[PDB]
């Protein structure tokens, strides 16, 4: 396939931000639940 | 401007109101079964009837009034109706499987016999036989209705279609009376389970088919059908014959062989 | 005593994995025989083989339930 | 030169080793000099200079076969990055072990395992090949 | 029982389980070969710059790769079905034992002669005696005479369970209202372990099976003592 | 009629990549978090 | 305008887009449930301390991945986008009924989530066997909510099947016969026939379970003369066709991806591929009781189900060898979609072969209800259906969106996923051979090592899932618009541009009969 | 400057295919032979060697003396 | 026995259904219900492809019973050739209906 | 099911058609490289002369490149084919890709 | 009865840009709003019922 | 003109591999994971009764 | 089979009306006669509290929870026997 160059280029810095935000959106809420599992058990 | 013959449908809210009505009916049944309340269920049944009404109303608008049903579109609806009927056949096939599984291998709890100890089946030569002649006759009279319509005869189409509906209604009344008089119930083990769930779903399909025929009756009164274009009538006739054939299998299997 | 009973022998009427009917048949047979022998005065000892087989095969809880229902008048098999 | 989206339904240029002669020339519009080069091309090619032959080729085609088939270093990036993210995954597992998992059951303590191992040997667990088979009951040791 | 880092089946305790080990060896060889051949052919198709993109005729080669797999299936099915029928063949048991599944424990009934029955529960982890196996030991083992053909009858008094002992090749579902038969013959004394094998609710993981296989005269005295 | 073309045939806006990052984060993150919070809910009941 | 377009749609592309978004969201739910599974098992002992909740998580994981992830993406998503384009049709036959098939799924999913939130959830297994699923061992609303969830998803797919069959039979160019349609179109039609015939039988069986739970029927209750084993026959009479439903559109996409990146104008042996899918579809209705080899079945029945099941390897092998033959001689493009497809061919073959092991009812006695089954079907599902989905998503993303992905990031994603799924599931064969049951929250100590490795592998696949979200974001963030696509002469769906206009084929294609 | 000989120019792909399929077959038979040695027959011989002089009463008495049984002390 | 009162299509068909019906009676196919029959497809006798615009997609089944169809845009202007079999097609734009 | 010599001769005849047009030149070359062979020098000769009748120097060079490509790892084929074509290359003034620097990455 | 189909054809073919489900006139809009109000309101109510049923009640 | 891979490829491979190996070795050996390997050749059996 | 009559030279409305009034409805009228003849209530049998009948695993969602949907006091006993 061929394509135009990016209309709104995403620099390495911007990719690191998008990748970081993405991973955190998965890891933090589940990490919060799992870390407090002991507090849920025993209720 | 298109230069194929197929129908691009206007954006419609009825898919969404039908989907929501399904949520409200299933939610509603849950609420009825477990939380002593019929409120959700009544709303879902209401939105379901409203959805069906406006959706099929719009199909009538699109075809009779706007002319979108070219031969290609009509051919597609024929396939769609045939496929739908096939899926309904397989649905009944699951209940016939349940019936034969239980009755061909009656467990000790039943007395090791079919009909179970303590079950007294209806006489298949009384009301069940009458029911059979009623649906068989309605299959004759709806074929008369179809030929009258194709031959351009409005009055005899209406007479034959009215006879067909009347017989459908007679069957439903006879079946409701048989249900009330039956000395066994749905809670009478697997005999009552298979009897009432299989004939009960069949009864629901008789009601649906009679409703469909009644829709065709009023479309005919309003001159919607031409002598060559009347797919709603054909579909209701195919569905009606399906309901007839399922009855014949129920009659032979559950009422006669299973008695 | 045409026995020396170890356990219930293979029964060609019930050769497959589901043995429910073997248990049920020998239970029915024992109680049918005991009813006929108890009527005409005879000795239930002629019923012994059916008794041994169904006791070997049948779950305790089934026998117990079937015994209760026969006493209650609700046993659905024919004896 | 410049390919446009609204040209999608037209024949297009591509460099593919298995479609050597694409549907259009790489360069459609010709300058004054390029026009005269194409006129020169109608005479004997022996009178074209090397530079003129290369200019002709580059009007017709974008990349040569050697250019279009060149290998790249991309595998280093792919393999190295995948290892980085697999490495990151072990960080998550260290976190899970430290903050989520409690102690495992007391049956994994060394003395428990030694006693359970003897009992398995005493009951001859898997004595044909799997386990006790590997113990020497005469020398009272694992078979060497 | 299984041992740490085990790769294959538990060592066979019954001759039928031995048959299954050899049949699995046969079948696994075929599995390895076919999967290896596919992986290899993939790598072969992908490692040349030579090309051939015109239309290829298929009829010749589709014979090969219909008939060869059909032959291979038959070479699997024949030993498979032999084992299946051999398992089914008439045995003449010396003893019948019933087991009833419950939530969550097994009961056992030995009623050929006396009315012997008892419940068999997992030993909780905190009560294991030193060297006993977490989640596998029970309080009351299924003592059985070794080197003898036993009929096991399996049912349930509540939901489905399934009565399994891998090293004897046994797994028979436990269905209320139904009495499923299987036969058991241990070549060896010892303790043989299995675990409930149909999800039966929250303690499915924790209703194990332990058979204790001993000489007949030991079994007789044990039986007498359990009345 | 309706807008056509890249970025226009979708029910979400891609006009700003950071607002899009937020939306995608809420969207995929809500699906991924839900089972953890359902388990939490069931543990807290008893 | 927004509501008209996206809630009231009658357009096959926009509806396909809705299905892809829904399935992508479902994928997150199903993945998180799978991670909870593997966290419970990642070390000996208990993590949740509540095995009813463990059972609920296992059950939901399966329903989510099957009904809300795979079927909507493959059939609703790729089928709606691609089938009308591939036959030059202007939309589906029933474009408004099509929209109701979509909008029944959010309510279906809501009902499933409701079941897990009320009472103690439905901790039944995705088979929902009675009596465990009955009103004594699972009293209260959870199982009934699960049944109703299945009813709605069932209606959705039955109406979708009618739509696809009608479209594919009735809306081709008048010169195109069925033997001139692309293999993906054939794969959708066959899947739709299987859906049409099997889902009504499931519906019948789960309705009987509903009436046993709520109307005092006793179809499955011995006390009334019923039989739990009857439920199993009805369930698996659907459930085996269901696994062929989950893979057949996958086979269709694989055939297009392998043909395309081999630089071929056509798959090897086209009529053989059609024959193979039809044969698979047909045999897929007469093998269901290999799910019941331990229930106490007569020996001749076992011998028949063993033999009929094995015969499916023959048409399946014709497809595998035909894909290899499509690669043969190709100008191989090593795109990320091609990598997904090559991994598909190998890992699906591994999983299909352990299926043939299980078909032998004598061995299945010892393998049934063990992790050997789990290993088997995650090779055909998590490395078969999922790899076909990723391949098709990478390949056709520029068509659907107008934008390209970063190929390097997409290759990295494939690499991580390939390591993760194999580390997760390959050791489960050992656990199964050595006797570990499935549906367990904890295991005897000997099984610790393989369970530990398997749970670590599931975190690697999580990292790949997270990266996939970033990759999609980066594509939409950067906006590289497509210019040229190769091989459009044999890939009609690309020929209206990227993305195609809302209405395509308003003027139909011209095809001569000659 | 001698001329170059004419090489094979036709069917090069098909020739590579044939050569390596044949090679694959030969490796397959080599593996099947090795596996029958190292796995299948090895197992048959272990089971046969084990049971040839196996004394089940002596095995039992050892287990009984190790204290493993509930029913036998 | 006998009587009337049922409308005919000639009386009551409307919209697109009526257009197709009336065109078929004239032997015309403006909504592409029929498959066109091929010419010899030479440069001198090209297949004639009607269109309501300046380009139309052609599918070419190069030989009888090929399963592979060859697809391309046919543009207003000089005849184009199928890239697989070379047979010729020429666009004939027209009118307002088809 | 025709002989090698019959195949080659069909292709020679194809490219030798005096009024062969540009479309036919491309169609021929693009079809020919789909087969499992490197085309005989006599075929390339006819295609190169067709390039000459079509005043297309660049496609003559591209044809030499695809000959080299179709040989894959068989490094002896291309030097033989160029050898056999030397009189035609000289006659028509066709420079090889190597002489033009077009073999450099 | 008399055949009034031609009148309905004229009404539903009038070039007023309305979708078919509203093209009958103001009664369509009313019935539409009734349907969608019951659906959305019933759906919110079902969410409330989920909320209630999600917790134990003694 | 060198692309991303020409300029950074070598470093991405080397540092990625180094990081991957080090962190998995650490996770595997240093944080108390019980792998429960075979006792064969490793455990001295001890009296239990 | 060919039934026992005869026509196909013309299929049509007249023939199917002929079948409707000459065969189908007379059949219904006969079966109506036969049924509304063997009607009249039969004896209800002695009540026996069989455990495979009058199943109650969950109360019905209507009434007092113990009556089936089309409960007929005359012929449908409750788990405890006929009503008064
Ligand atoms: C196949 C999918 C890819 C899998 C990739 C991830 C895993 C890498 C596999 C990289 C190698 C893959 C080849 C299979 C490894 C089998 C190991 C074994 O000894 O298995 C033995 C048997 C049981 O046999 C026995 O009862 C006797 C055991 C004798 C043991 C003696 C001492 C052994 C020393 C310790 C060895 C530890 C091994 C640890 C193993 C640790 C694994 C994580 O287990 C079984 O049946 C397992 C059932 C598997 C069924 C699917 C088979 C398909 C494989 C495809 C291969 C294609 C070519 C390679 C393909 C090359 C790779 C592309
Ligand atoms: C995508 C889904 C999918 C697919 C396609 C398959 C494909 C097959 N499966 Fe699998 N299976 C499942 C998903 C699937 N399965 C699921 C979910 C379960 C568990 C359900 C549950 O209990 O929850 C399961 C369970 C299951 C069981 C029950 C085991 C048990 O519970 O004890 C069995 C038994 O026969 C089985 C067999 C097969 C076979 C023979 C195939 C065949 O179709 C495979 C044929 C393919 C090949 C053979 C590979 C390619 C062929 C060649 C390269 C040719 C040469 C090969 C030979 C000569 C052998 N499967
Ligand atoms: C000619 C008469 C026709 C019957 C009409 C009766 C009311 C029906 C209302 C809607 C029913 C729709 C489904 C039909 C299913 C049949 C079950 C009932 C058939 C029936 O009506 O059986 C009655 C019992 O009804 C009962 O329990 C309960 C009655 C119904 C309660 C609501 C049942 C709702 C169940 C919903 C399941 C739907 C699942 C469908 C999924 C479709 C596929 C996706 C029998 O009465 P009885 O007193 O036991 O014995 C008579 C003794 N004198
Ligand atoms: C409570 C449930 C109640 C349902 C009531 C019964 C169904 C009524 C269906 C009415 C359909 C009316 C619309 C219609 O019939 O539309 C016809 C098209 O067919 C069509 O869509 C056919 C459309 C399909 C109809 C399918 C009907 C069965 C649906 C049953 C749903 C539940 C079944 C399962 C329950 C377990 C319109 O075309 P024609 O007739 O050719 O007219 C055109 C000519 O006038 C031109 O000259
Ligand atoms: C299965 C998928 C999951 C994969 C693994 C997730 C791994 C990364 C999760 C990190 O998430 C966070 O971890 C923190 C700890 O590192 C927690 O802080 C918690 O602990 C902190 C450290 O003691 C305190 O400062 C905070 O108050 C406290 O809430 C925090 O809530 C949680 O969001
Ligand atoms: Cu009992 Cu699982
Ligand atoms: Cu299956
Ligand atoms: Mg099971
Ligand atoms: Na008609
Ligand atoms: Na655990
Ligand atoms: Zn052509």
């Amino acid at each position: 396939i061929t394509a135009k160059p990016a209309k709104t280029p995403t620099s390495p810095k911007e990719q690191a931000i998008g990748l970081s935000v993405t991973f955190l959106s998965f890891l933090l809420p589940a990490g919060w639940v799992l870390y407090h599992l002991d507090n849920y058990k025993k209720s | 401007h298109q230069t194929h013959a197929y129908h691009m449908v206007n954006p419609s809210p009825w898919p969404l109101t039908g989907a929501l009505s399904a949520l409200l009916m299933t939610s509603g049944l849950t609420m009825w079964f477990h939380f002593n309340s019929m409120t959700l269920l009544m709303i879902g049944l209401t939105t379901n009837m409203l959805t069906m009404y406006q959706w099929w109303r719009d199909v009538i608008r699109e075809s009779t009034f706007q002319g979108h049903h070219t031969p290609a579109v009509q051919k597609g609806l024929r396939y769609g109706m045939i496929l739908f009927i096939i899926s309904e056949v397989l649905f009944f096939t699951g209940f016939f499987w349940a019936f034969y599984h239980s009755s061909l291998a009656p467990t000790p709890e039943l007395g090791g016999c079919w009909p179970p100890t303590g079950i007294h089946p209806l006489n298949p030569l009384e009301v069940p036989l009458l029911n059979t002649s009623v649906l068989l006759a309605s299959g004759v009279s709806i074929t008369w209705a179809h030929h009258s319509l194709m031959e351009g005869d409005r009055k005899h189409m209406l007479q034959a279609l009215f006879i067909t509906i009347t017989l459908g209604v007679y069957f439903t009344l006879l079946q409701a009376s048989e249900y009330y008089e039956a000395p066994f119930t749905i809670s009478d083990g697997v005999y009552g389970s298979t009897f009432f769930v299989a004939t009960g779903f069949h009864g629901l399909h008789v009601i649906i088919g009679s409703t469909f025929l009644i829709v065709c009756f009023f479309r005919q009164l309003k001159f919607h059908f031409t002598s060559n274009h009347h797919f709603g009538f054909e579909a209701a006739a195919w569905y009606w014959h399906f309901v007839d054939v399922v009855w014949l299998f129920l009659y032979v299997s559950i009422y006669w062989w299973g008695s | 005593k045409i026995k020396n009973y170890q356990t219930a022998p293979f029964d060609s009427r019930f050769p497959n994995q589901n043995q429910t009917r073997n248990c049920w048949q020998n239970y029915l047979d024992f109680h049918r025989c005991e009813k006929a022998m108890t009527a005409k005065g005879g000795d239930v000892s002629v019923c012994e083989w059916y008794r041994r087989v169904y006791k070997s095969l049948c779950p305790i809880s089934w026998v117990s339930t079937w015994d209760d229902r026969r006493a209650e008048g609700t046993f659905p098999g024919k004896i | 030169s410049v390919v446009k989206s609204e040209d999608y339904a037209l024949p297009s240029y591509v460099d593919r080793r298995d479609y050597p002669l694409p549907d259009v020339a790489h360069v459609k519009n010709l300058s004054a000099s390029q026009k005269a080069l194409k006129e020169k091309e109608k005479a004997s090619w022996s009178s074209l200079s090397i530079d003129e032959k290369v200019e002709l080729y580059r009007l017709k085609f974008k990349e040569s076969f050697a250019e279009m088939n060149r290998s790249t270093n991309e595998w280093k990036t792919v393999v190295g990055a995948a290892m980085f993210f697999i490495g990151f995954t072990a960080l998550l597992l260290i976190w899970e072990k430290h903050y989520v998992y409690g102690p495992i059951p007391h049956t994994f303590e060394e003395e428990w395992v030694a006693k359970q191992t003897k009992r398995m040997l005493d009951m001859k667990v898997a004595p044909i090949q799997g386990f006790s088979a590997k113990w020497d009951y005469d020398k009272n040791e694992w078979k060497k | 029982m299984a041992y740490p880092m085990q790769l294959g089946f538990q060592d066979a305790t019954s001759p039928i389980m031995e048959e299954l080990l050899h049949f699995h060896d046969h079948t696994l060889m075929i599995v390895f070969l076919i999967s290896s051949l596919v992986l290899y052919i993939i790598s072969l198709m992908l490692t040349t710059k030579l090309t051939h993109t015109s239309t290829m005729d298929a009829q010749e080669v589709e014979t090969i790769w219909t008939i060869l797999p059909a032959i291979i299936l038959i070479l699997i099915a024949l030993p498979s079905l032999r084992i299946l029928y051999m398992m089914d063949e008439i045995n003449n048991p010396s003893l019948t034992v019933k087991t009833m599944g419950h939530q969550w424990y097994w009961s056992y009934e030995y009623t050929d002669y006396e009315d012997l029955s008892f419940d068999s529960y997992m030993i909780p982890t905190s009560e294991l005696k030193p060297g006993e196996l977490r989640l596998l030991e029970v309080d009351n083992r299924v003592v059985l005479p070794m080197e003898m053909t036993i009929r096991m009858l399996v049912s349930s008094e509540d939901v489905l369970h399934s009565w399994a002992v891998p090293s004897l090749g046994l797994k028979t579902d436990a269905i209320p209202g139904r009495l499923n038969q299987t036969t058991l013959m241990s070549s060896r004394p010892g303790l043989y372990y299995g675990q409930c094998s149909e999800i039966c609710g929250s303690n499915h993981s924790f209703m194990p099976i332990v058979l204790e296989l001993v000489p007949l005269k030991y079994f007789e005295k044990w039986s007498a003592s359990m009345l | 009629h309706y807008e056509e073309g890249p970025g226009k045939n979708i029910p979400f806006s891609v006009e700003n990549k950071w607002r899009l990052l937020a939306m995608m984060t809420l969207f995929f993150g809500s699906g991924f978090a839900a089972p953890f919070f359902i388990v939490r809910h069931q543990l807290l009941k008893k | 305008m927004f509501i008209n377009r996206w809630l009231f749609s009658t357009n096959h592309k926009d509806i396909g887009t809705l299905y892809l978004l829904f399935g992508a969201w479902a994928g997150m739910v199903g993945t998180a449930l799978s991670l909870l599974i593997r966290a419970e098992l990642g070390q000996p002992g208990t993590l949740l301390g509540d095995d009813q909740i463990y059972n609920v998580v296992v059950t939901a994981h399966a329903f989510v991945m099957i009904f809300f992830m795979v079927m909507p993406i493959m059939i609703g998503g790729f089928g709606n986008w691609l089938v009308p384009l591939m036959i030059g049709a202007p939309d589906m036959a029933f474009p408004r009924m099509n929209n109701m098939s979509f909008w029944l799924l959010p309510p279906s999913f809501l009902l499933l989530l409701a079941s897990s939130m009320v009472e103690a959830g439905a901790g039944t297994g995705w088979t929902v066997y009675p009596p465990l699923a009955g009103n004594l061992a699972h009293a209260g609303a959870s199982v009934d909510l699960t049944i109703f969830s299945l009813h709605l998803a069932g209606v959705s797919s039955i109406l979708g099947a009618i739509n696809f069959i009608t479209t594919i039979i009735n809306m081709k160019p008048p010169a195109m016969s069925q033997y001139q349609t692309p293999l993906f179109v054939w794969s959708v039609m066959i899947t739709a026939v299987l859906l049409l015939l099997s889902l009504p039988v499931l519906a019948a069986g789960i309705t009987m379970l509903l009436t046993d739970r709520n109307l005092n029927t006793t179809f499955f209750d011995p006390a009334g003369g019923g039989d739990p084993i009857l439920y199993q026959h009805l369930f698996w009479f659907f459930g085996h066709p269901e696994v062929y439903i989950l893979i057949l559109p996958g086979f269709g996409m694989i055939s297009h991806i392998v043909t395309y990146y081999s630089g071929k104008k056509e798959p090897f042996g086209y009529m053989g591929m059609v024959w193979a899918m039809m044969s698979i579809g047909f045999l897929g209705f007469i093998v269901w009781a290999h799910h019941m080899f331990t229930v106490g079945m007569d020996v001749d029945t076992r011998a028949y189900f063993t033999s009929a099941t094995m015969i499916i390897a023959i048409p399946t092998g014709v497809k595998v060898f035909s894909w290899l033959a499509t690669l043969h001689g190709g100008n191989i493009k090593w795109s990320p979609a091609m990598m997904w497809a090559l991994g598909f061919i190998f890992l699906f073959t591994v999983g299909g072969l352990t299926g043939i092991v299980l078909a032998n009812s004598s061995l299945d006695i010892v393998l049934h209800d063990t992790y050997y089954v789990v290993a088997h079907f995650h090779y055909v599902l998590s490395m078969g259906a999922v790899f076909a989905i990723m391949g098709g998503f990478v390949h056709w993303f520029p068509l659907f969106s107008g934008y390209t992905l970063n190929d390097t990031w997409a290759k990295i994603h494939f690499a991580i996923m390939f390591v993760g799924v194999n580390m997760t599931f390959f050791p489960q064969h050992f656990l199964g051979l050595s006797g570990m049951p499935r549906r367990y929250s904890d295991y005897p100590d000997a099984y610790t090592m393989w369970n530990t490795i398997s749970s670590m592998g599931s975190f690697i696949s999580l990292t790949a899932v997270m990266l996939m979200v970033f990759i999609i974001w980066e594509a939409f963030a950067s906006k590289r618009e497509v210019l040229t696509v190769d091989l459009t002469t044999t890939n009609l769906e690309w020929l209206n541009g990227c993305p195609p206009p809302y209405h395509t084929f308003e003027e139909p294609t011209y095809v001569n009969l000659k | 400057s001698t001329a170059l000989a004419k090489p094979q120019m036709r069917g090069l792909l098909a020739r590579r295919l044939r050569f390596h399929i044949v090679g694959a077959f030969m490796v397959s038979l080599g593996f099947a032979t090795f596996y029958k040695f190292a796995v299948a027959e090895k197992r048959k011989k272990a089971y046969a060697d084990f049971y040839r002089n196996y004394d089940s009463m002596k095995d039992f008495e050892e287990m009984r003396k190790a204290g493993i049984f509930q029913s036998a002390k | 026995a006998s009587g009337g009162g049922v409308p005919t299509d000639e009386e009551q068909a409307t919209g697109l259904e009526r257009e197709v019906m009336l065109a078929a009676r004239k032997g015309q196919d403006p909504y592409n219900i029929l498959a066109p029959k091929a010419t010899s497809g030479t440069k001198e006798d090209p297949n004639l492809v009607p269109s309501i615009t300046n380009k139309r997609i052609v599918g070419c089944i190069c030989e009888e019973d090929n399963s592979t169809v060859i697809w391309f845009w046919l543009h207003k202007g000089e005849a184009q050739r199928c890239p697989s079999c070379g047979t010729h097609y020429k666009l004939v734009p027209h009118q307002l209906a088809h | 099911h025709e002989t090698d010599e019959e195949f080659d001769a069909r292709w020679v005849t194809y490219f030798n058609k005096p009024d062969i047009d540009a479309w036919e030149l491309r169609k021929g070359m693009n079809t020919l490289v789909g087969y499992d062979l490197v085309p005989e020098p006599k075929i390339i000769d006819a295609a190169l002369r067709a390039c000459r009748r079509l005043n297309d120097f660049a496609s003559a060079v591209r044809i030499l490149e695809v000959v080299k490509d179709k040989a894959g790892p068989h490094k002896e084929i291309y030097p033989y084919v160029i050898q056999e074509l030397r009189p035609t290359l000289n006659e028509l003034g066709i420079s090889t890709p190597e002489e033009l620097g077009l073999d450099k990455v | 009865f008399e055949n009034r189909v031609a009148e309905k054809q004229k009404l539903f073919q009038e070039d007023n840009g309305l979708p078919v489900h509203l093209k009958g006139g103001a009664t369509d809009n009313i019935l539409y709003r009734v349907t969608m109000t019951l659906c959305l309101g019933g759906t919110l109510y079902s969410l409330y019922c989920l909320g209630w049923a999600s917790f134990p009640h003694k | 003109a060198p692309d991303f891979h020409d300029k950074y490829g070598n470093a991405v491979l080397a540092s990625g591999a180094t990081f991957c190996v080090a962190v998995w070795v650490y996770m595997a050996t240093q944080i108390g994971i019980e792998w429960n390997p075979s006792p064969v050749g490793r455990v001295t059996p001890k009296e239990w009764r | 089979a060919s039934a026992a009559k005869g026509d196909h030279g013309g299929t049509g409305a007249r023939t199917w009306r002929f079948l409707t009034f000459g065969l189908a409805l007379p059949s219904v009228a006969l079966c109506t006669l036969n049924s509304w003849l063997h009607s009249g209530h039969r004896e209800r049998p002695a009540f026996i509290p069989y455990h495979h009948l009058r199943i109650r695993t969950k109360p019905f969602s209507w009434g007092d929870g113990n009556h089936t949907f089309f409960h007929n006091p005359r012929v449908n006993p409750l788990p405890t026997g006929y009503e008064k």
